[PDB]
């Protein structure tokens, strides 16, 4: 729908784009009015470049609740530290209440393999394509809250380098063996190398092994999806 | 008009990213002041947890060499033998005078506790 | 058209002679290092508290003095830019003194019952174009009831550099520039109020002097 | 606040008109003349002390909207604006200070 | 430097209090002490809240009382009248 | 210039040692209809009503004597993660000087 | 995820990452060590990690 309205003195929030997500008709009895036809909505507003944020606006109306949720989102703008608008920093394996989030870092032109709500959230944030295994139950509100918590809890590259000190060594397969540093410390430099302890204790997921070994098989494994 | 995210972390980085993206069109005047003299600990939200298992606090009980002397004094004799003031700094009461006379005799004496305690008592009686 | 206000004050440490306003001995004379019991002590307040004297917490005056210097410099730089400061207090032990100090200072105060969200909904409750408080100084973070004041919540929701003397109950992590120390004795409160008044007056005097220097052109 | 001044000017113009045009040429005519005019050339046929034609000073009948306590640049002049009802809190503080001083020394309205 | 805290054994503290019979050896023959914790109206044994003994000591005292009652060294439904000269040991609520 | 611990090692609250049964003087800064806001320098303060001796004499700016009965007076209850503190002493009184 | 401690120990890829290939001569491979004895850290780590690869 249309963008949010500006503020009293200004704050041209028209740049952001609104996108209603879910709609629910709640019937709650009362002392005399009976089943109150209350409606609860969760809207997410944000054009991109990190500027975004969800909100809630329950009421017994439609446009009123929509504009209330829009104003709440305008007053609740979340920011997510990003690295090159295309993919998230690293993977996240969270367990928000009862909704699991298993994300995988993928390159450009890979495709959006995630929930349609997650697809819209990424389109509003700026992320182009990124794989994500929507494990656990499918609760819109809890899933969105967990996704926001995970996006807010992320270790960037510059901060990690400044904390540890060592540079970011990488051997990209697309390019040649020429290593290109992505981040450098802001002062000191740990001359000693990391404790290269082989066979570490990285609790990987069974889905990762099934995908690496191609053992996953079903009637809906990796089938062709719609366009756009 | 801005955001009200309190249970996320620190407001410094929030304002920084809001000004970078373009939300906060008008730079807050306190930004430069906070940057010139930052605090010792960033105001990051922390849920007030509780010490369940064997987790203890780092704070301990402070003790000085005069604590044992004052304890022995209060054990031997009765309560304070003087209307303590405590209004002026480093007030010299009967207990404080005894502690001072002790520190003058023990340490700096190297003999025994009973003899020096009796000497301090006699000096106080004098 | 005077961009020097954003560079002259923020250049030298203690521009308005912050460390000279108070003294370590003067602060110790008030016995501010004292604190409540370990049971009443807060978890996050452990790093700021040093030890205990028979279950009587003691706060290292060095960190408190550093935090006080930082907060005083911040308030002086804010006054140099013309800003509003809001004093809070509810223990009803020195409300008259805080009111007299606010009267002496060139700012406002509010040490009475705080209704349900007066700063959040300031658009409708207060005027539409109201100069919201740009700084907060807590004189008694603990109100009549053992419950953290809502001022910190409103500040975190409004993004305001919060100042105050945190006790052994509140959460200094929620406050920007906390100041550990006693918050019950009379001499300590009087010294803190006098220091704040002197800091504000000296900051205003330095602002006027710098304005005159600019006008000399 | 501008509405108050506009209504005051309108009332002044109406008073000037009712004085000059009508026979009552002295501009100092009291409210008795207005009451007589209402009783004669305005037979309301009612008995309400409110709905009846009452045209007097607007401040005496209007719920005056408090003007802007501060002009430009914000900064409320009163040092007790964030306390809600600055006058009441100021009076309370003054009474408390007077009581404290008098202690150191040693029907109502609707 | 020379004024830092010390790791002392907590001075200014008095040792824990004691009951009315800690460093002693109870016996099933001490009818006087056994009956002292008994009422002369129903032969009831005073509890711990009012009496103020420890777990082990109170357990031993009540065991000795029961042994004397069974064997025959103390009246069960009343207190021994031949050994009434006993100071106010327990806080006899009745009779004030 | 003395360090922080140097002053604490020779402070009144630390020089007196314990805090149980002592003879200490006090003063009042505010008078109530019956209560007396007695003070003696420290963390918290104390309160007391008009005693028998020197009833009408204990005015603003007088001197009294305290006994120091727990400067903090705090105790932990069952259903409460925080201890119910009193923030006062209210020690026994004696007289002037 | 995997219900084990060191999932990297068994991932095929980690097993194929080996290099040693016993010649057509050795017939049996017997190994024994004391686990409680921390002195044998090398033998323990071997029997734990390299046995799947072998
Ligand atoms: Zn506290
Ligand atoms: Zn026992």
């Amino acid at each position: 729908l249309g963008p949010p309205d500006p503020g009293p003195c200004g704050e041209t929030y028209e740049d952001f784009d609104t996108r209603i997500l879910e709609v629910r008709n709640v019937f709650t009895m009362t002392a005399k009015e009976g089943r109150k036809k209350s409606i609860r909505v969760l809207v997410a507003v944000g054009n991109g470049k990190g500027a975004a944020g969800f909100s809630i606006g329950k009421a017994t109306d439609r446009m009123d609740a929509f504009r209330k949720a829009k104003n709440r989102a305008v007053h609740h703008l979340h920011y997510i530290e990003r690295y090159e608008d295309h993919t998230i920093f690293h993977d996240i394996s969270l367990r928000f209440k009862r909704t699991h989030i298993k994300m995988k870092k993928q390159p450009k032109g890979y495709g959006l393999r995630c929930h349609r709500a997650i697809i819209t959230i990424c389109r509003l944030i700026g992320i182009k394509d990124m794989y994500a295994k929507v494990s656990g139950s499918i609760n819109m509100l809890s899933l969105t809250q967990g996704l926001f918590r995970g996006l807010s809890r992320q270790e960037t590259h510059q901060q990690l380098a400044d904390k540890k000190g060592l540079h970011v060594v990488e051997i990209r397969e697309e390019c040649g063996p020429l290593p290109i540093v992505v981040a450098s410390p802001r002062g000191p430099l740990r001359k000693d190398p990391e404790p290269e302890d082989e066979v570490p204790d990285v609790k990987l997921d069974w889905e990762d092994v099934k995908t690496a070994q191609g053992m996953k098989r079903s009637v809906w494994s990796n089938l062709k999806r719609a366009a756009t | 008009a801005g955001s009200r995210l309190e249970t996320v972390g620190s407001i410094f980085s929030r304002t920084r990213d809001l000004v970078r993206a373009g939300v906060l069109k008008e730079k807050p005047l306190w930004f430069d002041v906070y940057d010139a003299f930052p605090p010792l600990r960033e105001p990051v939200f922390q849920r007030p947890r509780v010490r369940y298992g064997k987790a203890k606090a780092p704070i301990q009980d402070i003790w000085y060499h005069e604590d044992r002397i004052r304890a022995k004094f209060y054990s031997v004799y009765g309560s304070g033998q003087r209307a303590f003031d405590l209004f002026n700094p480093n007030f010299k009461s009967t207990c404080q005078r005894f502690v001072e006379k002790y520190t003058e005799l023990q340490k700096l004496g190297e003999t025994d506790e009973e003899k020096l305690f009796v000497e301090t008592g006699k000096a106080l009686l004098a | 058209f005077n961009d020097k206000i954003l560079n002259e004050p923020l250049k030298h440490s203690d521009f308005f002679n912050v460390k000279e306003l108070f003294s370590v001995r003067s602060l110790f004379d008030a016995r501010v290092h004292l604190g409540h019991k370990a049971g009443c002590r807060h978890r996050f307040m452990e790093p700021y508290i040093f030890g205990s004297r028979l279950d009587h917490d003691i706060i290292d005056l060095e960190q408190t003095a550093t935090h006080l210097q930082l907060a005083l410099n911040f308030t002086a730089h804010m006054a140099y830019r013309k800003g509003i400061i809001l004093f809070i207090s509810r223990n009803r032990q020195f409300s008259y003194l805080i009111e007299n100090m606010a009267r002496d200072c060139g700012e406002y105060a509010h040490t009475r019952y705080f209704r349900g969200g007066m700063l959040t909904n300031a658009r409708l409750l207060f005027g539409p174009t109201v100069r919201l408080p740009d700084l907060i100084i807590f004189l008694h973070t603990l109100n009549n009831i053992f419950e953290p004041h809502v001022a910190v919540r409103d500040a975190a929701k409004m993004n305001i550099p919060t100042v105050g003397i945190v006790d052994t109950n509140c959460n200094p992590c929620l406050i920007t520039y906390p100041v550990p120390g006693n918050d019950d004795s009379p001499l300590a409160v009087h010294l803190y109020c006098r220091l704040f008044q002197t800091a504000i007056t000296r900051a205003k005097e330095k602002r006027q002097q710098v304005e005159a220097l600019y006008r000399l052109q | 606040e501008d509405f108050i001044k506009k209504q005051i000017e309108e009332f002044n113009i109406g008073k000037r008109h009712l004085a000059n045009m009508m026979g009552e040429d002295p501009e100092t005519f009291t409210q008795e003349d207005i009451d007589r005019a209402i009783a004669y050339l305005f037979p309301s046929g009612l008995f309400e002390k409110r709905a009846r034609p009452v045209m007097k000073h607007p401040e005496q009948i209007f719920p005056r909207q408090r003007a802007i306590q501060w002009g430009e640049d914000g900064r409320p002049f009163h040092y007790l604006f964030y306390t809600g009802k600055q006058s009441y809190y100021s009076l309370m503080h003054d009474v408390y200070g007077m009581l404290l001083n008098l202690e150191k020394h040693q029907r109502w309205l609707i | 430097n020379e004024d830092l805290p010390i790791s002392m054994e907590n001075p200014y503290k008095e040792p824990l209090k004691k009951c009315i019979l800690c460093g002693k050896h109870v016996d099933y023959k001490n009818v006087q002490l056994l009956s002292q914790f008994v009422s002369p109206f129903t032969g009831c044994i005073y509890g711990r809240h009012i009496t103020g003994l420890c777990g082990k000591k109170q357990k031993e005292i009540t065991k000795a009382i029961k042994r004397a009652q069974i064997m025959g060294f103390m009246p069960v439904t009343y207190k021994d009248p031949a050994y009434l000269k006993d100071p106010k040991v327990c806080n006899i609520r009745y009779r004030e | 210039v003395e360090s922080f611990a140097s002053m604490l090692r020779h402070s009144p609250l630390t020089q007196m040692g314990p805090a149980k049964d002592k003879l200490v003087i006090g003063r009042i800064f505010h008078i109530v209809e019956n209560d007396l806001y007695i003070d003696f320098g420290g963390k918290f303060h104390c309160v007391c009503r008009r005693p028998e001796v020197d009833g009408e004499k204990y005015q603003k700016g007088t001197r009294v004597r305290l006994r120091l009965l727990d400067l903090e007076l705090t105790s932990r209850f069952l259903g409460a993660t925080t201890d119910t503190t009193v923030l006062e002493a209210n020690a026994v009184l004696l007289g002037i000087q | 995820p995997m219900k084990g401690r060191f999932p990297i120990r068994r991932t095929l890829q980690y097993l194929s990452q080996g290099n040693v290939v016993f010649k057509d001569s050795v017939k049996v491979m017997t190994v024994n060590y004391n686990t409680h004895g921390e002195l044998g850290e090398g033998a323990r780590k071997f029997v734990f990690f390299n046995i799947p690869q072998i």
